[PDB]
RNA sequence: UGGCCCUCGAGUGCAAAGGCAGAAGGGAGCUUGACUGCAAGACCCACCCGUCGAGCAGGGACGAAAGUCGGCCUUAGUGA
RNA sequence: UUCUGGUGUCCUAGGCGUAGAGGAACCACACCAAUCCAUCCCGAACUUGGUGGUUAAACUCUACUGCGGUGACGAUACUGUAGGGGAGGUCCUGCGGAAAAAUAGCUCGACGCCAGG
């Protein structure tokens, strides 16, 4: 859900620039949930979706949170935006660009995988679709 | 290291050329168990101006039961390289021990070269 | 403690060419006294510039 | 509260690029440590600066 | 004088044994070194003098008071505080005092497993050392009243695990 | 310095010689060495 | 305390970056150049400041000699 | 005129591993003693003086692609300009430049210089 070591406390923002290579073909699993829309994904989404496909699969097959957040986003109180002292202890975020794999799931029959990864796509802020291990 | 007396002598020379920095007319030695070689060489054109060795004196005199280097054969090799550039027009010459500590017989090669008017 | 301290030559106030005290301040004395042969005094060479 | 903001602003470029005209004494490089070593006709300085000795051209190699 | 026969009698047996092409490869006892690890030689100055006197008299030449590689906190160990005393002895005195080990350290120990070959013969090339039995009959033994480490290490030109052990067996060191 | 002159007085004659024909000086005098283990 | 891989991962008084393993790393020998009079030209450049400097004279250190040495691996340690 | 080590300079950098070949000369070790010297302990190094036995080690020479180094074209990313799409995050065409990565590959360097047998 978060990294153990705080290398640098705060870390300023970045920006998305669409994938062209490292399309993250498939490595584990057999069914992935390929992102299409660049955006951030917090660690709490990740929690949500994971719960979704774990309790939905619920019989077999292994989940794979293919990406780990590793960058902090800060938030400031309501004090007229003076100096950004402390907000990194707030949520973490994984920058996810297009063409990227978010989950992977094996050991599950076809359509059960479709319901797991479809629901999981409902819990998550960007339009995805599920891919088979070609 | 494993070529203790090769890494050692060789690199020690590279030391003598890193900081000691002899560049213009430089005479270098090389003392092996059978012989002494010596060169007067120029860096600009990278050719040995005037060499000499224990393969020109031993044409007349040497001894083998000794170490090919002995204070006296060195005396004669500095003798010869001296009386070679004593006539060639090389007054000052940047001496460099070839990594051999200056004590000993390379002394005798130096003083031998000095007595015969090499501005040293 | 790094107190400053100045050095001085061998005075010999004379009627010669401008001869004169030659101080040279230096630092660091946290020890017993240190003289040094800083040189090029009024007279050319020098030795044992004390204090 | 900020704690931060104490930058120096110092400047240290290459002064005479390869194939410019070097005066004598002119500075070739002002550097922090020795990126470029002295070759020949240049002199290192106290702080590793690299300055030309004779007029001509600078060749980085 | 262990050297001579060692040179003419027990060289041909290894030369024939390994089936060389050159005696020039046969191993020899290259060098040894004896050292005396000390708890605090700093605070026992006459213990530094105990290193000098004893370890000098025992072996051929003087010792070497050894300086701290790097410090260790808690203990009075600055980089240089002498904790360790060695004598890098070599040449042929080597032969005389591995001789007086064969002769006054094989006989006068009390426990005897001897020398475990696979013990203390482990290397890319031999470093065979022994711990304890520092005291000898020649030195007046009843002056020390404390324990004190020691090393007796060795080298070799051959890099097997036994030919220097066998070299100790061809000499007065079996078990 | 600490010279030792390791040549003159050497004591080391074992019970079963031949194996110990030799003997060497030093700063030790008793010419007898114990058989020990074997 | 002895033997094998090694990328300069060790250190360099103190922070970091750049540097440095013929070392700027460590240890020895002698020594005070952490001298006087200076200085072409550069770099920076609102000014005030600041930085480097081939080379010369005197008088020295070290070094057999070549040569190096007018402070400290460089940038903070300071104020008209 | 090859060979032998003597020094060096452009550099793809040059090596480690397996293999071999080298003693008439050269090179280097084993050997030997000690004034100069030297080992903070030791002739280990360094030194001077001797014997002058092997090529074993080291060096040199010829192969190797098992490693190491190197490294493409093409394509694509990206980007200059001229424009456009999208509520935005950001995306796309026209003319110009153009890779890193990987893979194929490419090397076990090229020249001088002096004393030689």
């Amino acid at each position: 859900l978060s990294p153990k070591r705080t290398r640098f406390r705060k870390q300023h923002r970045g920006r998305m620039k669409g994938i062209s290579y490292r399309g993250n073909r498939i490595c584990f699993g057999r069914y992935a949930l390929q992102a299409l829309e660049p955006a951030w994904i917090t660690s709490r989404q990740i929690e949500a979706g994971r719960r979704a496909m774990t309790r939905n699969a619920r019989r077999g097959g292994k989940i794979w949170v293919r990406i780990f957040p590793d960058k902090p986003v800060t938030v400031r109180p309501a004090e007229t935006r003076m100096g950004s002292g402390k907000g990194s202890p707030e949520y973490w975020v994984a920058v996810v660009k297009p063409g990227r794999i978010l989950y992977e799931i094996s050991g599950v029959a076809e359509n059960i995988a479709r319901r797991a990864v479809a629901i999981a796509a409902s819990k998550m802020p960007i339009r995805t679709q599920f891919i088979i291990s070609g | 290291h494993t070529r203790r007396e090769d890494r050692t002598a060789r690199h020690v020379r590279i030391r003598k050329k890193v900081e000691g920095t002899p560049e213009r007319p430089r005479l270098c030695v090389f003392r092996s168990n059978k012989h002494l070689y010596v060169q007067v060489i120029d860096d600009t054109k990278m050719h040995t101006l005037a060499a000499a060795s224990t393969m020109q004196k031993a044409i007349s005199e040497n001894i083998d039961y000794s170490a090919g280097p002995t204070v006296e054969v060195a005396q004669k090799i500095g003798e010869m390289i001296a009386k070679s550039c004593l006539e060639k027009g090389i007054t000052k010459v940047a001496f460099d021990r070839g990594g051999y500590p200056y004590h000993g017989r390379v002394k005798a090669l130096a003083d031998a070269a000095r007595e015969h008017g090499l501005v040293f | 403690v790094k107190v400053i301290l100045e050095c001085t030559g061998c005075v010999r106030k004379s009627v010669n060419k401008g001869s004169r005290g030659v101080s040279r301040y230096i630092t660091q004395k946290n020890r017993h006294n240190t003289p040094s042969r800083l040189e090029l005094r009024k007279f050319c060479p020098y030795c044992y510039k004390h204090t | 509260t900020k704690n931060g903001r104490d930058s120096k602003g110092q400047r240290l470029g290459v002064k005479i690029y390869g194939d410019q005209v070097a005066k004598p004494g002119a500075i070739i490089i002002r550097q922090r440590g020795t990126k470029f070593h002295p070759g020949k006709n240049v002199g290192i300085g106290k702080d590793h600066t690299i300055f030309a000795l004779i007029d001509g051209l600078v060749k980085f190699e | 004088r262990l050297k001579t026969n060692y040179i003419e009698k027990m060289v041909p047996l290894l030369k024939e044994e390994f089936s060389y092409s050159n005696i020039l490869e046969v191993p020899k006892v290259v060098k040894i070194v004896v050292n005396c690890g000390i708890g605090d030689a700093s605070q026992n100055a006459k213990g530094l003098d105990a290193a000098i006197n004893e370890l000098a008299l025992i072996t051929g030449q003087r010792p070497v008071k050894t300086k701290a590689k790097t410090s260790i906190a808690g203990f009075k160990v600055r980089e240089g505080m002498t904790l360790g005393i060695a004598v890098t002895l070599r040449g042929n005195l080597m032969y005389s005092f591995l001789d007086r080990l064969i002769n006054l350290a094989l006989p006068r120990t009390r426990d005897f497993q001897g020398v475990n070959p696979n013990s203390f013969d482990g290397h890319g090339n031999y470093s065979v050392g022994f711990r304890e039995q520092s005291v000898f009959p020649e030195i007046k033994p009843e002056i020390v009243g404390k324990a004190r480490g020691m090393d007796v290490c060795i080298t070799t030109t051959a890099k097997t695990d036994k030919e220097a052990y066998k070299l100790l067996s061809l000499m007065g060191m079996p078990f | 310095k600490s010279d030792i002159h390791p040549e003159f007085r050497e004591d080391a004659k074992v019970y079963c010689n031949g194996e110990l024909v030799m003997t060497t000086g030093g700063t030790q005098k008793d010419y007898t060495v114990e058989v020990w283990s074997g």
